[PDB]
RNA sequence: AUGAUUAGAGGGACCUAUUCUCAAACUUUAAAUGUGCAAACAAACCGUGCCUUAGCCAACUGCAAGGCCGGAAAGAAAAGAAUUAGAGGCACCAAGUGGGCCUUCUUCGGUAAGCGGAGCAGGCGAUGCGGAAUGAACCGCUUAGGGAUAUGUGGCGUCAAAACUUAUGGGCUCAUUCUCGAUACGUGAAAAGGGUUGGUGGAUUCCACCGGCCCCGAAAAUGGAUGACGCUUAAGCCCAAUUAGUGAUUGCCCAUUAUUCCUUUGGUAAGGGCGGAAACAAAGGAGAAAGUGUAGCCCUUCCGAUGUAGAUGUGGCCUGGAGGUUAGGACGAAGCUUAUGGCGUGAGCCUAAGAUGGACCGGCCUCUAGUGCAGAUCUUGGUUGGCGUA
RNA sequence: GGCCAGAACCAGCCCUACUGCAUUAUCCUGUCGGGGAUCAAAAUCCGGCGGGCAACGAAGUGCAAGAAGGGUCUUGGUGAAAUGAGCGGAGUAUUUGAGCUGCGCACGGCGGCCGCACGCACUGGUUUCUUCUCCGUGAUGCUCCAUGUUGGCGA
């Protein structure tokens, strides 16, 4: 499935490009988020968001 | 470091061993810790939790309350089936206001002497928890019961009595003292009997 | 299986929440080679922004 | 001497320490005391009748169960 | 020092420009029932049964209806808890609240869909995500660039 | 060393809606260190020119434009920078380079050196290879004379890193401490 | 609109159209950030379903309220269509606090202040560690005790780990007794002006104008401070790299951080085993307790671990007596001495040796109290440097 | 020998060495015209036209999914459960990519006619070349501790 999906995207881009058109890529659905700061001096809203993201420690990472 | 803000708020105070010095309570706790670990019964689990509890939290029960609830269960119960064994992890006390009770099987930690006499004279029998473990090892066909604690004097004294909507008793040795300013409209003000929550 | 979780995560499948919620948050090492500036946005020459797919280089050094 | 009178500086922190507890659900503590008296009186009459109907319904249920 | 009942209400309890006047007939004719969600908005032209300034712009449930008044339960934080304050106002200071309009529409749509599926009728077509990719065929294609005239123009004088 | 800036073409548009069903497509040159920066600059231009925010727009394509073959050329760089004291200053400078990215990276280093102007306050209006006879400054024009030749004087030819020494005998290459 | 306000123009003033300027106690308009409510399980929806009511309505099968009887419930679709290190509720009994201070944005009084007063939020106080030479509060990171690896902030000429002074990177800069520069917070400056090399617009190389760096403007009291030396093909400033137009996207050095390994300890802890498995002597061993807590029954697993004031726990330590139970002592009790080892995270325990002593006393369970000292210008006794001094 | 040290292997970690897919066009090349410059040229540059892969290790552009030498005084062991692509047995094959191919269906122009870059289904055909694949061990072990090699020192 992965190989076929990438090949179909390649073909779609080639066909768009060959006629002066464009291929708008699908919006990414998944983000990978890693915390890059320690736990000091965090304001309440940011603290709450990072807790709901389960990013409670530096270099913790989620999808 | 990991941000665990007030993680100590989520820790709960639960009794996990008994403060009792009674060796027989300890034997019963052994028996029912084994039964709660090695069986699927919820009855054994709750019996174990109640067995390790403080005496204040094992409120006593009256014989009349047992009889009334066993009657409410007996109707809508097929007359083929036998009455359940009433189980209380606590004390059964006699009741002078109910002379006529049916034959009931009751298991309790302790019976008052007059309660035991009344139960036997009505045709029932008083069980101990080891006999119950022998004949109902998973508590099938039992009625777990708790005594009442809301009528306690300490409960009646809890909270400030001078705030609106409170009807707690004050800590006072002299009943006639503290019947003036704060309790009558003609003495400055009266604490309000009702307040919307 | 592992590839079931990988597929659910990667394609944002109908069990994305079940799979990610069922995992412990990922606990990563600091990026070998270091960062640029944790206090500046990636666009400003720092590290804290949305860096699109260059997050994969970052995570490769971290994983 | 002369010193600081008022500040609210640490107070929302303290209030959020054990959180701002949310309100009691509306279906709890919904006492009708003090509301419009005529409607209250009528509703009390209906409630008395409904208690009587519950008692009769339980009696009939006991009889019908005992029939089986 | 001054903390009156209506302290600091100069702009709060004031009519909007060219919108002065006594409340309207629709307000008189609206029926308020116990359990209705209402917005508490003070009408500055009445000055009877007017809510305290705190409750302006709060939404609560009606607990009581009197011949000329409405009892509303309003949440109010104080220290570490939120109380349920029962305020008494005249009906002119409440508006039928629209806070549950989307939820009522959703429930109505679900009942309608259930009825249609029971009847075997045609369900509406599904909306599609605009975020999926595809071919773009442009009509006009222009160069996006900074020119000299921009710096020339955004200088005054 | 190779230029620190790459040559990007970012093609994007506002997302089509009910108010704009076939939105215009914009092509944007920009010289940036990576494509994330290139798209950031593209959205800045879209915002400040077409009033289109990135939160309501699409990126149709973001590609590096390859450099041509390396030839000693003259480059006209039309460039602008902002400073608080003087506002926007636009200049047209000439550079000797071998690529457009080389000329633009050189222009950025030059603006940083002689005007203390950093990357994000600089907009490149146009870079263009021009013929020699259209070169205006003598410091660039001197470099395309037919008989251009010069010695290499005052050079600091450091040794290869492996053969570098701390102490050397005065008139030999005999390393003493290394 | 209300107030303040300059000037002309048209019918000395008035008017009419505006025009120069504007307000904490003016405003038509009007953000950002905010702030209420809702988003299906004691609820809501459907039936014109039944009962009840001294409720409303002229009556009603309509409206209101409480119930009963059922039906249906993507248990909340699809359209970006949430997330949770997301068990909610309810009590009881108590401590310390009730002098704060700093910073970021917003600010009020004040010429100003390391001044005084507020709002929001993070801090120090109560907290170290790494970094800014130094600093309660700045940057980084916050802490069981240990290793490895990798980072953060900050660095990579010596001091001082790191470019043994990196590049096969571009520019700019000269400074004479105040030392140019390398000073985030912050800790050395203005109005104004003039070497070099950049820009813009005109004129025939010069005219004006605008930047960069440097210079002048720039005067204080012990000798002195980019931290010191020094550095000028920088070891300075702006910019940009990672072994360099070769062929791809981690140069290097430092944390009480991150990852991982090992050990401890405690859980709102999570699981197993515990009916001796069968046999088995000396010239594979041993253990296996149904258990809060011990040398913890035993094994496995996960997570947390700092802390002033303060709270609480501990088959936690220690001292004088009592009820018990077990011991020891003239072949040497108590006390006392220690480069006197062992055990315990620790309070401490125990052994050894006295070339000490001379007669009582240890362990364990429970009971009990005048029960633990470094400081109170603490009490009493003794000693002591000053001092072979005045 | 329960002490010091050195080499071997094992298991687990940690550094290696080895790189495929897509993209390039504001690009590459030939020739006309101009324009340039010096003694004359060529070149730098601009428009056409015909061709195209700049293919060295092409390009410092996006994503990489490449199994198995050296480190462990940074761990524990020497087979007192080797659970394995690594051990022990069997087979010389299955099947997964790369190719170039069939039917529709999707997918791109002009409105069914073309194409189709190797998309989906038929797990299609082929196999031209590239892989190794298939079985096996409970605990009648509840727990803990006990097993190599070579010297040095120790009689
Ligand atoms: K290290
Ligand atoms: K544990
Ligand atoms: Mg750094
Ligand atoms: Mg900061
Ligand atoms: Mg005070
Ligand atoms: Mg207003
Ligand atoms: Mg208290
Ligand atoms: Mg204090
Ligand atoms: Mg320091
Ligand atoms: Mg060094
Ligand atoms: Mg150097
Ligand atoms: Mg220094
Ligand atoms: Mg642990
Ligand atoms: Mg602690
Ligand atoms: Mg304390
Ligand atoms: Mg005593
Ligand atoms: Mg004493
Ligand atoms: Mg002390
Ligand atoms: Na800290
Ligand atoms: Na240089
Ligand atoms: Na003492």
């Amino acid at each position: 499935e992965y190989r076929g999906a990438e090949k179909k995207l390649v073909t779609l881009r080639r066909q768009a490009a060959s006629h002066g058109n464009y291929y708008l890529e699908a919006k990414p659905k998944v983000a990978v988020v890693t915390r890059i700061r320690g736990i000091a001096k965090v304001n309440p809203k940011q603290r709450k968001i990072l807790q709901l993201l389960r990013l409670r420690q530096i270099f913790n990472t989620v999808f | 470091g990991v941000d665990l803000t007030g993680i100590s708020k989520k820790s709960r105070v639960i009794r996990h061993h008994t403060y009792s010095t009674n060796p027989y309570i300890k034997l019963l706790i052994k028996l029912y810790k084994f039964l709660a670990k090695r069986t699927s019964s919820g009855f054994n689990k709750v019996v174990y939790q109640r067995l390790i509890k403080s005496r204040s939290n094992r409120a006593p029960i009256s014989l009349s309350r047992i009889a009334v609830v066993m009657k409410r269960k007996a109707v809508f119960t097929a007359k083929s089936k036998a009455a359940p064994i009433a189980v209380v992890v606590g004390d059964v006390l006699d009741d002078v206001r109910m002379a006529r009770i049916p034959a009931m099987r009751v298991c309790a930690l302790r019976f008052s002497k007059s309660a035991r006499q009344s139960i036997v004279a009505a045709g029932g029998e008083c069980l101990t928890f080891d006999q119950l473990a022998m004949i109902a090892p998973t508590g099938k066909n039992t009625y777990l019961l708790r005594g009442r604690k809301s009528g306690r004097e300490s409960v009646r004294h809890f909270g400030a009595s001078g705030v609106p909507g409170s009807h707690s008793k004050p800590y006072a040795t002299n009943r006639g003292k503290e019947t003036k300013r704060g309790r009558r409209t003609g003495r400055s003000y009266k604490r309000k009997a009702f307040r919307h929550v | 299986c592992a590839e079931d979780m990988v597929n659910q995560i990667y394609t944002c499948g109908k069990h994305f929440r079940t799979v990610t919620h069922g995992m412990w948050p990922f606990k990563l090492a600091p990026p070998a080679g270091g960062m640029r500036q944790k206090r500046r946005h990636f666009v400003e020459g720092g590290d804290y922004g949305n860096r699109d797919t260059l997050i994969n280089r970052f995570l490769a050094r971290m994983i | 001497a002369k010193s600081k009178n008022h500040t609210n500086h640490n107070q929302s922190s303290k209030n959020h320490r054990n959180g701002i507890k949310g309100p009691v659900p509306l279906h709890l503590h919904n006492s009708k005391r003090g509301s419009w008296l005529p409607a209250l009186v009528n509703a009390r009459r209906v409630r008395k009748h409904n208690q009587k109907a519950a008692l009769k319904k339980r009696r009939e249920r006991i009889a019908a169960f005992a029939a089986k | 020092h001054s903390y009156g009942y209506k302290s600091g209400t100069r702009h709060l309890f004031a009519k909007k420009f060219r919108k002065h006047g006594v409340p309207s007939v629709s307000t008189i004719l609206t029926n308020i029932k116990v359990g209705d969600y209402v917005d508490v908005v003070a009408d500055s032209a009445v000055r009877e049964g007017m809510p305290h300034k705190y409750y302006h712009g709060r939404t609560g449930i009606v607990w009581n209806v009197t011949p000329r008044g409405v009892g509303v339960i309003i949440n109010k934080p104080v220290r570490t808890r939120t109380l349920r304050k029962r305020i008494c106002v005249r009906f002119e200071h409440v508006r039928k609240s629209r806070c549950q309009e989307a939820f009522k529409a959703k429930e109505h749509q679900f009942q309608a869909y259930l009825a249609a599926k029971k009847a075997g009728k045609a369900l509406p077509p599904l909306q599609k995500s605009s975020r999926l990719g595809g071919i773009v065929r442009p009509k006009n294609v222009e160069v996006l660039a900074r020119r000299v005239a921009d710096y020339e123009a955004m200088v005054p004088y | 060393v190779k230029p620190h800036l790459r040559h990007y073409q970012v093609v994007g548009r506002e997302s089509p809606s009910e108010k704009n069903p076939e939105p215009t497509v914009y092509k944007f040159e920009v010289f940036a260190p990576n494509f994330v920066v290139a798209k950031s600059r593209f959205w800045r231009m879209m915002r400040v020119k077409n009033k289109v925010k990135a939160t309501h727009g699409d990126v149709l394509s973001c590609k590096v434009v390859k450099d041509a073959k390396l030839v000693a050329r003259n480059y006209l760089v039309d460039i602008a920078y902002y400073s608080q004291r003087c506002g926007y200053t636009r200049m047209v400078k000439e550079f000797r380079d071998v690529s457009k990215t080389g000329a633009v990276s050189q222009a950025y280093h030059d603006l940083a050196s002689r005007h203390r102007a950093r990357y994000h306050n600089i907009e490149v209006l146009n870079v263009k290879s021009i013929p020699d006879h259209e070169v205006k400054h003598l410091s660039i024009a001197q470099y395309h004379a037919p008989n251009l030749s010069f010695p290499l004087l005052q050079r600091r030819t450091k040794a290869t890193r492996k053969d570098r020494a701390i102490f050397v005998k005065k008139n030999t290459k005999r390393a003493v401490v290394a």
